[PDB]
């Protein structure tokens, strides 16, 4: 019998135990999740241990094929996800020393408080309170000190860590047959062995820079826009033809500019459509919101919901009798067992959370069918991709009134579809810098390009040049701005949310033209779309099993990533930026700083 | 005719292969590429039908043919569909065969 | 759909309006051509610029596919062959510049005429008196007088001319991913992307190269033949060792050495075989010519011509009523229309260009199977071959005698055969080396291996060296002789006259094999051999479908090209010459000059 033969009686025994142990691993935490106790806790442990050793034995016993005699590159695949040795190739030394670093920065990160000089005992830790100011706080001394001082405490303790966490990441994955934990992060888009599909972990840098080499002038122009409405704000601080301060973006690091409406608003004389009061007045509750939503996913052609979704997921607070995770969640624990786990608010807010998480669980379905190995999306960012389109069809005022939400006695204007377009391109293209940067960033000083004694200086310089914020104090070398941020210091990939950011447009453009959509993009509805609907079904259904280029090319044609679906999203909101954007020279003088 | 008889056209391109006896007279823009070009004639988008431009001068592969296909099957009402039945003469006064 | 579909759907319906529109063009320039008028010159000039602006903005189309992507050879060889971009490829201004150059040297190469200080008005133009004072004049003096002055007339305009011609083409060649215009040409004999039978452009040069390094020794016999003959002829001017003037090989540029067999008959005492006034006495005409060509045709087991041949086609000059270019001409208008223009006199001359023209609408019926961008021969070389093979075989006396011109009362001789041989020899292998020579020059020119102060000066010293041709008198650098050639001064390669000369014998001895010939080449018949027809056919059908060197192993079994068979032609001429060429020495010695 040949390796073949062997592989796949293996792969079948993995899939069969491995399905067991992972539901009773994600019931337990579900039970968790949904119930904060010792004994779930305990539940939750012993069964996660249990499913991990089961793994790491079974990928142990996995790399015992050469996997170069194979040829069925679903088997290759699957022992490929199945047999990467991961952190075990290096020495248990610089395990346990990696493991010690990883779990320092973490507990660093979410244990940190800043100490300030206003009172000796009025210290305020990041999530509550630093983040109401950073979002809600129109004095400049006191967000900029914040911002000062939250680096100042966090990454100067975290430099040393950094240090040790770089060199041990590039020693692990370089012993991976990789050239650096950057390139090994980059391996998730790499396919190989599919000659017209094929797709290198170099090609991913070059693509992302080319998409960003069209997203700069959208980017320019809002970026223009925001500094020319800072100016009343705060006045005396900021330069016409200068960069923006760091301090001034909304957030502690800037990451979104969601917190900048309520400043750069085009109109505020108007209100933003907003379902909220509407929603009490007839008595709307979780149930007919969830309900509502799949109202909407079956008509695009999508089937409906589980019996058991219904039964045993948790759409609504109990209160603090049962407590658990407030966080909007979609649970696949596994043999066709899917559920829910929010705390449902009657909010337009919940109500485009709830279709983000149908959407994930109708993702999940869809590739129920598929060996455990390959039940999951195409890549990091397919998964959000399609969780986010549905949010957004859903979220246009004809779908809004289609259902009953919103009065037929109201016809939208030019005015408040500006509104909407700019508070949008506030969180979808004001990230995209911040997120290239970053990665950017990550991926040079893991691969050496950057010493260590340049770490912050080009950090800084790349964020002037690219995105357009410069430091409003004179920074030491040892600070640590990166890891400042939860995604660096808890060693989670970033790119993701770039190219979900760039797949979520190339769907919604590639889903309007099933629908026979006859105005701008950001106006589109699937609803009632069956080709759309079967068209995005039969790329989610094939999951992991086929490259994720087949897969894109499935819905969007394609076979790369293409950025020309959101410049088209926001062409209107272009050209209106354009027509305001001359009143001031349009970019920023990176030599220019506060200081 | 000498100068081009192109009121015959026939159709090049289709999505499907049509079934047996088929009458398809769409005139649909057949669409090629990707993008449905919204019923439009240009890149990858290009009309089903063409025309012949039957000539006197070309040859015998190229000329025109006239074809039919009378075609006969069964059912169950009878029919008057039947040959002609001929006829011979009538005879009087011996015991022939009728 | 993969760009496939689309290449191949674009391909389909450009053969169609493609077809459509030559064919239109072809039957325009047909009745131009049958009946010079100025409606039929419109019903041309609209018809062809209609049918360019189609090819170009079709090519302009099909620019838009990579072509890269594509596996299909045969689609691939298509777009090839109509994504040449061509001269669009520089600026408007060198466009014009080039267009302006190219009808200009036209212009003057055609309208060009030669005062003379015999009488100031007794001037005359090329083609008609000085074309027949250097083929029939015996005087010394005279036909080198009209040799120096054509050129010191033609050239020296042309000069400048030329020296912004080189240096566009080159410009123009380079940017089309080449290395220059001499380059470009080669890309006709470019074999790629099929392994066993590829060839690239520049193993043209090595190969030809390596056929003149054994095509020199019969040429060098020949000539030392001639020059030896021609001592008495044109006494006091010729050396014994030395090389030969260049006013003294018969015609204008010395191209063909046909009008020295008046002066180098070995026994003129027989006359050569002519069946002109043995046709006339059986009342023959145009007709019965092509009839009788017809017979002999399909008695190799080739189709018979169409029946639109013999009602379209115009065969005999209607006389100075209907006036026609009386060039003789093969026509394929497509869509099965297939005719032949010739003023068919009584004569044997037009007897074999009748065979001629037959086998090359022969050749172009073949692949008639084929796209509309295919619908051609192998090569620039291929059709002219087996157009010559025809009236090769046709000239035999086998030939004439079996179907009733030569009377069955003479038996051929040695003495005829010597003659008939070196007669052919004086055309066929006489014009080798100066064809080789003048494309050598002309490579050399467009790569810049040869500096503009040493056009003239090289190639007379390429001359001296190859064909052995002396300058009469001194040449001035603002001399040009190569533009004083039409194919030089009109841009058109000269190449093909040497690769189609050694195709012409390759498939000679190709074809003898089958008919099981037992004597030597130059007495083959390739007459009801049905084998040779059809080995002949199953190349002729491929027609550009497939490269050149797998087209040529189909009929000679070798994939590149050979000139044994040339040698093979001229061995008994060779040796014959061998006997002869002893009373002097063999060579000539460069050194030396009439001057
Ligand atoms: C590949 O594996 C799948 C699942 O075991 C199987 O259905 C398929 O036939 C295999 N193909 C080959 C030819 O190995
Ligand atoms: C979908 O169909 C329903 C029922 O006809 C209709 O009420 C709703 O407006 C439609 N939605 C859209 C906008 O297509
Ligand atoms: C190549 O083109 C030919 C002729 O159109 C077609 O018959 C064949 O299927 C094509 N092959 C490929 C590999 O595309
Ligand atoms: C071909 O056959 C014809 C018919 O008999 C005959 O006249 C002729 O001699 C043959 N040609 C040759 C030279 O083989
Ligand atoms: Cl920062
Ligand atoms: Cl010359
Ligand atoms: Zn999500
Ligand atoms: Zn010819």
């Amino acid at each position: 019998s040949t390796i073949e033969e062997q592989a796949k009686t293996f792969l079948d025994k993995f899939n069969h135990e491995a399905e067991d142990l992972f539901y009773q691993s994600s019931l337990a935490s579900w039970n968790y999740n949904t119930n904060i106790t010792e004994e779930n806790v305990q539940n939750m442990n012993n069964a996660g241990d249990k499913w991990s050793a089961f793994l790491k034995e079974q990928s142990t016993l996995a790399q015992m094929y050469p996997l170069q005699e194979i040829q069925n590159l679903t088997v290759k695949l699957q022992l490929q996800a199945l047999q990467q040795n991961g952190s075990s190739v290096l020495s248990e030394d610089k395990s346990k020393r990696l493991n010690t670093i990883l779990n320092t920065m973490s507990t660093i990160y979410s244990t940190g408080k800043v100490c300030n000089p206003d009172n000796p005992q009025e210290c305020l830790l990041l999530e509550p309170g630093l983040n109401e100011i950073m979002a809600n706080s129109l004095d400049y001394n006191e967000r900029l000190w914040a911002w000062e001082s939250w680096r100042s405490e966090v990454g100067k303790q975290l430099r040393p860590l950094y240090e040790e966490y770089v060199v041990l990441k590039n020693e692990m994955a370089r012993a991976n047959h990789y050239e650096d934990y950057g390139d090994y992060w980059r391996g998730d888009y790499e396919v190989n062995g599919v000659d017209g599909y094929d797709y290198s972990r170099g090609q991913l840098i070059e693509d992302v820079e080319h998409t960003f080499e069209e997203i700069k002038p959208l980017y320019e122009h809002l970026h223009a826009y925001v500094r020319a409405k800072l100016m009343n704000a705060y006045p005396s601080y900021i330069s016409p033809i200068g960069c923006l301060p760091a301090h001034l973006l909304g957030d502690m690091w800037g990451r979104f500019w969601t917190n900048l409406y309520s400043l750069t608003v085009p109109f505020g004389q108007k209100p933003n459509i907003d379902v909220t009061d509407a929603m009490v007045d007839q008595a709307w509750d979780a149930q007919r919101i969830f309900k509502e939503a799949e109202k909407f996913f079956v008509s695009v052609g999508l089937p409906n919901m589980t019996q058991g979704f219904w039964e045993n997921s948790m759409l609504t607070d109990p209160g603090n009798v049962q407590k658990a995770v407030c966080h909007p969640t979609a649970w696949d624990l596994g043999k066709g067992d899917f559920r829910i786990l929010m705390c449902t608010k009657v909010t337009m807010d919940d109500f485009l959370t709830a279709h983000h998480e149908m959407g994930h669980i109708q993702y999940d379905m869809a590739y129920a069918a598929q060996p455990f190995l390959l039940r999951n999306g195409a890549n990091e960012g397919f998964h959000e991709a399609v969780g986010e389109i549905m949010s957004l069809s859903a979220a246009t005022p004809k779908h809004l009134k289609s259902i009953g939400l919103l009065s037929p006695d109201f016809q939208e204007d030019n005015e408040t579809e500006i509104n909407f377009l700019l508070k949008q391109a506030l969180t979808i293209v004001g990230t995209l810098p911040f997120t290239y940067m970053l990665e950017k960033w990550r991926w040079m000083v893991f691969k050496g390009e950057i010493p260590k004694d340049q770490w912050m200086k080009k950090w800084w310089e790349m964020k002037r040049e690219i995105v357009g914020v410069v430091e409003p104090v004179p920074h030491d070398e040892t600070y640590c701005d990166p890891a400042s941020l939860f995604h660096v210091s808890n060693d989670y990939s970033f790119i993701r949310y770039y190219t979900r950011t760039l797949y979520q447009f190339q769907f919604q453009e590639a889903l309007c033209q099933a629908a026979k959509h006859e105005g701008p993009l950001h106006k589109c509805d699937i609803s009632n779309s069956t080709e759309a609907g079967q068209k995005l079904f039969n790329m989610l259904r094939l999951g992991k099993s086929e490259p994720w280029t087949l897969a894109l090319e499935n819905v969007v044609g394609a076979k790369n990533m293409n950025v020309r679906p959101l410049l088209n999203y926001f062409e209107p909101l272009f050209t209106w930026l354009k027509d305001q954007n001359k009143n001031s020279f349009v970019g920023w003088s990176t030599d220019w700083s506060p200081y | 005719k000498v100068g081009g008889n192109y009121n015959y056209l026939y159709r090049l391109f289709r999505k499907s292969n049509l079934k047996p006896f088929e009458r398809d007279i769409s005139t649909e823009i057949y669409q090629a590429g990707n993008k449905p070009c919204n019923g439009v004639a240009g890149f990858n988008c290009y009309f089903p039908l063409r025309s012949y431009g039957f000539r006197p001068t070309y040859g015998v592969g190229h000329q025109p043919y006239r074809v039919v296909v009378l075609s006969f099957e069964l059912l169950h009402a009878p029919a008057t569909v039947c040959g002609p039945k001929k006829s011979t003469n009538l005879v009087k006064n011996k015991c022939v065969n009728f």
